[PDB]
């Protein structure tokens, strides 16, 4: 099928810290590693992303994300459970139970495009999340200090 | 030798010229909707659609591309848009479809290009399988010397590929969709172009410049003579994976000739692509898998094309698919005025 082209927002730096204990830290780290954003990140980016994601406390029933929405934030599960479950030609089906661990919403750090699926808290949970751009300014700017040439 | 066949020294000193003259005096306004008859979609994106249309007075038929501006708002690509129109009027290149009017009214943005009645060669890409080697060399020789001439204006096209490269009547290419052209003599960081030909420092947002172009001809290159990309997968997060790694595997049909320039022209390293070293667009030009091309012969457009779509007349459109029609209405309040007004 014919592909389509991807555009995020602009930012031209040539023309933000959420508390978390030392253990909140290591573990949200741990859970970023093999998210393809973050293992591109130098060390110091890796700090002041971490330091910018805020936490989202749920409640049991309450909707994290619902399917076609516009995505701006990338989430990454510290507690509880959640459903998903995608629409498909009107069928609604589940694809999945998570178990206090997972991340979804990966897409969204680099534009947005319609949520692919609905994430239900199927009990009281915790979640990190990082906004898109936020996200981009901070890695931005980094890199825009880089000489290049 | 390749390089050495043509002198563009001069040539790209004028065309440079006449391009800064050209881009800070676009015209506005210089001709309306009631002025041609909408015949049927060609294509369509997210602002709106292309259409053929007919000239009333003149009888010729054109392209229109439509964008609804608040669409173009809501999607944030009002630079992106003005940029687009700015660009692809001030341009001239025997590869570049020509801008022949453009207006707005209430509530759309409209592009007048000249038709290219032979279709997208992504279509016939899909249909044929791939391309020989020596047909893909054939359009890959068109779009060297295409971004030679756009990289010379410190211009960056970022978004080659077969869905946005039309096949004209003589079988030649016809570079469409401007949208992400941009003046850039440094670098730049929109993340933007079409997933599976996305180099990877524009997925890492490290800042890039025209060697993006460069890449992204490698992958063009590569889908032509394979019938698919290097990098896919049914997931974008995927595609990226695979594109940050480089990690090529070239089909065994490939010519050694052939393996050795994609691989220069897929360097992850952008300091080591082909195309951003010190000889710029000459290393590619004298690359082996280029020796037998008559660089001069292709810009002429002399050189016999490999493939010739069929057709019948003005406003055919069987080279294209077929998109679901809908009429055009315009609203009798000014949508976005302020933010449209250069255009
Ligand atoms: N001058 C032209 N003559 C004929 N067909 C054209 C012309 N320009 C564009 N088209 C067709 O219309 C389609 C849409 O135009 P295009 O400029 O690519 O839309 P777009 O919204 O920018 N698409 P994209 O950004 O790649 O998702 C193209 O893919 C071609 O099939
Ligand atoms: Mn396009
Ligand atoms: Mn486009």
């Amino acid at each position: 099928t014919r592909r389509a082209s991807v555009c995020a927002e602009a930012y031209n730096p040539d023309e933000i810290i959420h508390p978390k204990t030392d253990d909140q830290r290591n573990r949200l780290q741990e859970a970023c590693k093999d998210i393809l954003l973050f293992k591109n990140l130098d060390p110091e980016q890796m700090s002041q992303v971490l330091d910018a994601m805020f936490e989202k406390l749920v409640k049991e029933g309450e909707h994290v994300i619902d399917q076609g929405d516009d995505g701006d934030n990338f989430y990454v599960i510290d507690r509880g459970t959640f459903d998903i479950y995608v629409k498909c030609d009107g069928v609604g089906r589940c694809v999945g139970n998570y178990d206090n661990r997972g991340s979804f919403g990966e897409l969204a750090l680099m534009y947005n495009t319609p949520r692919a699926a609905t994430i239900t808290a199927t009990s009281p949970g915790a979640l990190w999340g990082l906004d898109r751009v936020t996200f981009r300014r901070i890695i931005v700017k980094n890199n825009a200090k880089k000489r290049k040439m | 030798k390749g390089s050495e066949q043509e002198s563009v020294k001069e040539f790209l000193a004028k065309a440079k010229e006449d391009f800064l003259k050209k881009w800070e005096t676009p015209s506005q306004n210089t001709a309306q909707l009631d002025q041609f008859d909408r015949i049927k979609t060609l294509g369509t994106g997210s602002f709106g659609r292309v259409m053929l249309v007919k000239h009333k007075e003149s009888g010729n038929h054109y392209a229109m591309k439509i964008l609804d501006k608040q669409k173009v708002v809501k999607l944030k690509q009002i630079e992106h848009t003005l940029n687009e129109k700015r660009i692809l009027q001030a341009v001239n290149f025997p590869f570049l479809v020509k801008l022949e009017f453009s207006f707005k009214d209430n509530s759309n943005l409209y592009m007048v290009m000249e038709y290219v009645a032979g279709g997208e060669m992504f279509s016939h890409l899909r249909r044929i399988g791939r391309f020989s080697e020596p047909h893909a060399r054939f359009y890959a020789a068109q779009i060297v010397l295409t971004f030679e001439y756009l990289h010379s204006l410190d211009l960056i096209y970022r978004d080659l590929k077969p869905e946005n490269l039309l096949i004209d009547q003589q079988g030649y290419i016809q570079v469409t969709d401007f949208g992400f052209a941009k003046r850039v003599k440094g670098r730049t960081w929109t993340l933007c172009g079409t997933p599976e030909y996305l180099a990877p420092e524009i997925i890492l947002s490290k800042g890039y410049n025209k060697a993006v172009d460069w890449w992204a001809l490698g992958v063009l290159i590569y889908e032509m003579a394979a019938g698919y990309p290097p990098f896919f997968a049914d997931q974008p997060i995927q595609i990226y994976e695979k594109i940050v790694s480089g990690k090529v595997r070239f089909p065994s049909h490939f010519s050694s000739d052939l393996k050795d320039l994609l691989r220069n022209l897929l360097q992850v390293d952008l300091t080591k692509r082909f195309g951003n070293l010190k000889n710029g667009v000459n290393d590619i030009k004298n690359h082996k898998w280029f020796a037998t091309t008559d660089w001069i012969a292709i810009y002429q457009r002399k050189v016999e094309a490999p493939f010739i779509p069929k057709f019948k007349g003005p406003g055919d459109t069987s080279n294209f698919d077929d998109y679901e029609e809908e009429e055009i209405r315009v609203s009798i309040n000014e949508k976005c005025g302020k933010e449209f007004t250069e255009f």
